[PDB]
RNA sequence: AUUCGGGUCUUGUAAUUGGAAUGAGUACAAUGUAAAUACCUUAACGAGGAACAAUUGGAGGGCAAGUCUGGUGCCAGCAGCCGCGGUAAUUCCAGCUCCAAUAGCGUAUAUUAAAGUUGUUGCAGUUAAAAAGCUCGUAGUUGAACUUUGGGCCCGGUUGGCCG
RNA sequence: CCAAGGACGUUUUCAUUAAUCAAGAACGA
RNA sequence: ACCCACUCGGCACCUUACGAGAAAUCAAAGUCUUUGGGUUCUGGGGGGAGUAUGGUCGCAAGGCUGAAACUUAAAGGAAUUG
RNA sequence: CUUUGUACACACC
């Protein structure tokens, strides 16, 4: 009879076996217990602020060569250690040293993004202006 | 000029035939092309993709194109030719010919109460290819085919106005879902309704009444 | 792992690209009137239709 | 804690967003009636959507039933006020045969053109707009107006503009005064 | 089937098996149409009066189209004690 | 129908030229308002381009639109995915051109559809993830058929139907 | 030697005593 | 005890495919988009990992239940040509 | 050259 019960008076076994195989994506588990507030770097949040830590060379994962220009940052609100990636090109020259940088996502929910390793962020602003305004030139970088 | 080589090409050169509901009426194998575009003249053709395909040889790797031809006038008749060949311009000919041997009327009813022209499917009808499953309901007027644009342009060439399409497997394969399609279409003429529940008188076949205008 | 790096390099294509200077057009018709031109250039002047109605080709 | 007001959106974008079918039937809509995005062909499809949808429940329901007896004589009643709808097609079914060109026929755009007093549908735009244009005695500079199959009798050129009299016009004034000073 | 008024529709209504009473597709290509003669009291046959009986591809494929066939054979009155209805 | 001559009527293109039409923006006044600010009216002023000048993202595929030009040469960098770049880059940095939405457009995060990848409708378990080693067995779920049927006699409603 | 079991046969008897089974229990190279 | 014919109940074997399947194949793995006879258990991409911890049984070895951080764009099944 | 096995496909280096 096709695995389930079907019955007119099985609604609690469905129920509760809804709710156990409920439990088995992946989604529904890592809303349900907290793991975006517990174990993520954001907190749950879309943006972090922080605040520059040093400057890295990332290599580029394989088959690519290159070095990824990525930055070690520390979060305002918890502090812990977040490694960023600047975007564009040249753009390393303006997120130097203790500099005040907000941070989003990649795109890939958590997940490292492309070739780079282990990174999951990208520096937005620097200085409270954006990166894309510095690239080109609309806007220039205020005194610290 | 065509001097066919069958008594149903004959027959039909000669003009004794002069539309093509009799081939369907009594189950004759169409054979030659040359009956369909006679009888035909309207339908138009469409190919959708052109996929290489790689046979692995000791000696590198053999290379041919796999060709689908989606053939059809838009009020009653479709066909669908699947052909590969070493050359692309004789891919596209070979489908449109396999295609127009391949000719399957359409079964084309009303949603609801019989008002005007048919404008959608008289049932529910499925077909299944490979993992693919393709399921056509009847639909409302104006509600428009409600498909992927492959089958999209099946079912316009078909002749229908709406319909409502659902799938299940791997679509993603085109000749597979082109096929299943192609078998829904063609199970509407296979299902037994009420209004066909009346005898009929179970006529002649042309290839006897006509059958010294025959081959010999 | 590599995690240090030349990063003397960065902004290198950027930098030695030349500055070339954006010229200067006549202004494009804007709105209601682009449209116009667009549905003029693409069907009533239906010049650049080589094989399949191709409508930015490059010069051959 | 006042009551809050309503509001709704009216159009609604497609599913795929690219597409070269659609782009070119809706672009090919949007130089025939003289439209400046794909917004207003948007709307006009939301507001055909409504209305199928509103006959396709309607139908569903035997005939007899008082609730489609009431709300579909009303729904032809305003499809053949406006005149989205022809007098003869009443059934409630050609309601779902519309398209949305005879939405798109009846704005008041395509209507100076019909009425000939405009020559395009861009002058038809560009008088409408700069309000030289009265549906009854009102001015109106609103091409989407959905006249409503009775007023393009009284639809004419509007009684306080040029084209209209009383007054001959802003640079015809200023030509006036430059061939005044030429004068003297 | 019919619209509202006249105007008959449903191009090339199809044929039915006589056997199972299903309909027969256009490609059923195992489908048959026997024709059998019939006779006017001097043991010859005329030509172009038949009785016509259509077989279903699915029936003839089963092996069960020889039975149908003393079946409506006896129905008809042309055969005489070939096919029982008691088994 | 007079050689390829004028072409009436056309549909677009111009380092071609004309008169018109109008609001954004000021502003006497009136209206508005508790008083004002705006709105709707309205004297007067207020388009010809270098003006009163529209962005945002992209052009290998998905997924609409470049084998065009110059630079870099597995570097800089691009890329949600596949992938591009190692001196002929349709993918990077720019110009030109084109594309999509448009006073809006991109990015991040969450959520919904897509997802018949939560499956009541509606999944799967031989080999792809998954039949508990087998049996007994409480709760839970589910459980053979059978008991008034048929026949008549009236009454009055709705859809119809010639009669209109 | 001891009890058990299937199938068959039956115009023998009971009368729905049943199917699958969380917990629990027996057996398990 | 054989033989013939039958029937019931078994372990099976051989041929086809109306049907199923992704195929190998299957009288069940069929009667499943024309989707519901009843019911028990299990699974939701691959590693980490049947690992850590907490319980529980065992003299012990171990047995049962059993994650997460993190990491990755494929692992995998069946068939075809070399 | 057939059959057989493969987790080989830049193919047993």
């Amino acid at each position: 009879g096709k695995g389930k019960p079907r019955g007119l008076n099985s609604a609690r076994k469905l129920r509760v076996h809804r709710r156990n195989n409920r439990w088995a994506e992946n989604n529904y588990k890592k809303r349900l217990l907290g793991t975006a507030f517990k174990s993520s770097p954001f907190g749950g949040s879309s943006h972090a602020k922080g605040i520059v830590l040093e400057k890295l060379g990332i290599e580029s994962k394989q088959p690519n060569s290159a070095i990824r220009k990525c930055v070690r940052v520390q979060l305002i609100k918890n502090g812990k250690k977040v490694t960023a990636f600047v975007p564009n090109d040249g753009c390393l020259n303006f997120v130097d040293e203790n500099d005040e940088v907000l941070l989003a996502g990649f795109g890939r929910k958590g997940k490292a993004k492309g070739d780079i390793p282990g990174v999951r962020f990208k520096v937005v602003k620097v200085s409270g202006v954006s990166l894309l305004a510095l690239w080109k030139e609309k806007k220039e970088k205020p005194r610290s | 000029g065509w001097v066919p080589v069958t008594k149903l090409g004959r027959l039909v050169k000669a003009g004794k035939i002069t539309t093509i509901e009799e081939i369907f009426l009594h189950s004759l194998p169409v054979k030659e092309f040359q009956i369909i575009d006679t009888l035909l003249p309207g339908l138009q053709d469409e190919v959708m993709n052109i996929k290489p395909v790689q046979k692995q040889t000791r000696a590198g790797q053999r290379t041919r194109f796999k060709a689908v031809v989606v053939v059809g006038d838009s009020n009653g008749h479709v066909g669908l030719g699947i052909k590969t060949a070493k050359e692309v311009a004789g891919a596209i000919r070979a489908g449109i010919i396999i295609a127009k041997l391949s000719v399957i009327p359409i079964r084309r009813g009303y949603w609801g109460t019989n008002l005007g022209q048919p404008h959608s499917l008289a049932t529910k009808t499925t077909g299944k290819c490979g993992s693919v499953t393709v399921r056509l309901i009847p639909a409302p007027r104006g509600s428009g085919i409600v498909a992927s644009p492959a089958v999209k342009k099946l079912l316009q060439l078909a002749g229908v106005e709406d319909v409502y399409t659902q799938s299940n497997g791997k679509t993603r394969t085109l000749e597979n879902t082109l096929k299943a399609a192609f078998v829904a279409i063609g199970n509407t003429y296979g299902f037994l309704t009420p209004n066909l529940w009346a005898e009929q008188p179970l006529p002649v076949s042309p290839l006897d009444i006509y059958s010294d205008e025959a081959s010999a | 792992a590599k995690v240090h790096g030349s990063l003397a390099r960065a902004g290198k294509v950027k930098s030695q690209t030349p500055k070339v200077e954006k010229t200067e057009k006549p202004k494009k018709p804007k709105g209601r009137a682009y449209k116009r031109l667009l549905y003029t250039r693409r069907f009533v002047n239906v010049t650049l239709v080589n094989g399949k109605r191709r409508m930015n080709p490059g010069p051959s | 804690p006042r009551a809050p007001r309503t509001y709704s959106k009216t159009y609604s974008t497609p599913k795929r967003p690219y597409e070269s079918s659609r782009l070119d039937a809706e672009l090919k809509l949007a130089g025939e009636f003289g439209l400046k995005n794909k917004k207003e062909i948007y709307r006009i499809s939301f507001q055909l959507s409504k209305i199928r949808r509103a006959a396709r429940d309607l139908l569903t329901r035997d005939e007899k039933d008082p609730k489609r007896l009431f709300e579909g004589n009303a729904l032809i009643r305003r499809l053949v006020r406006v005149g989205v709808l022809s007098e003869d097609k009443k059934k409630l079914d050609y309601v779902l045969a519309l398209k949305v060109e005879d939405f798109l026929e009846r704005r008041l755009q395509t209507q100076v053109y019909k009425l000939g007093l405009a020559k395009s549908v861009h002058h038809a735009r560009v008088l409408i707009t700069q309000r030289h244009i009265a549906v009854g005695k009102q001015i109106v500079n609103i091409p989407s107006f959905m006249v409503r199959l009775d007023s393009e009798k009284h639809i004419d050129f509007a009684p306080t503009s040029p084209f209209g009299g009383a007054r001959p016009g802003r640079v015809a004034r200023r030509n006036a005064a430059r061939k005044a000073e030429a004068s003297g | 089937m019919e619209n509202d008024k006249g105007q008959l529709v449903e191009l090339y209504v199809p044929r039915k098996c006589s056997a199972t009473n299903r309909i027969i597709k256009a490609d059923d290509h195992a489908s048959v149409q026997i024709n059998v003669a019939k006779v006017d009291e001097e043991g010859r046959a005329i030509p172009g009066e038949y009785v016509t009986y259509a077989l279903s591809g699915y029936v003839r494929s089963r092996g069960e189209s020889d039975d149908s066939l003393n079946r409506l054979a006896q129905n008809d009155g042309l055969l005489k004690n070939v096919w029982s209805y008691s088994r």
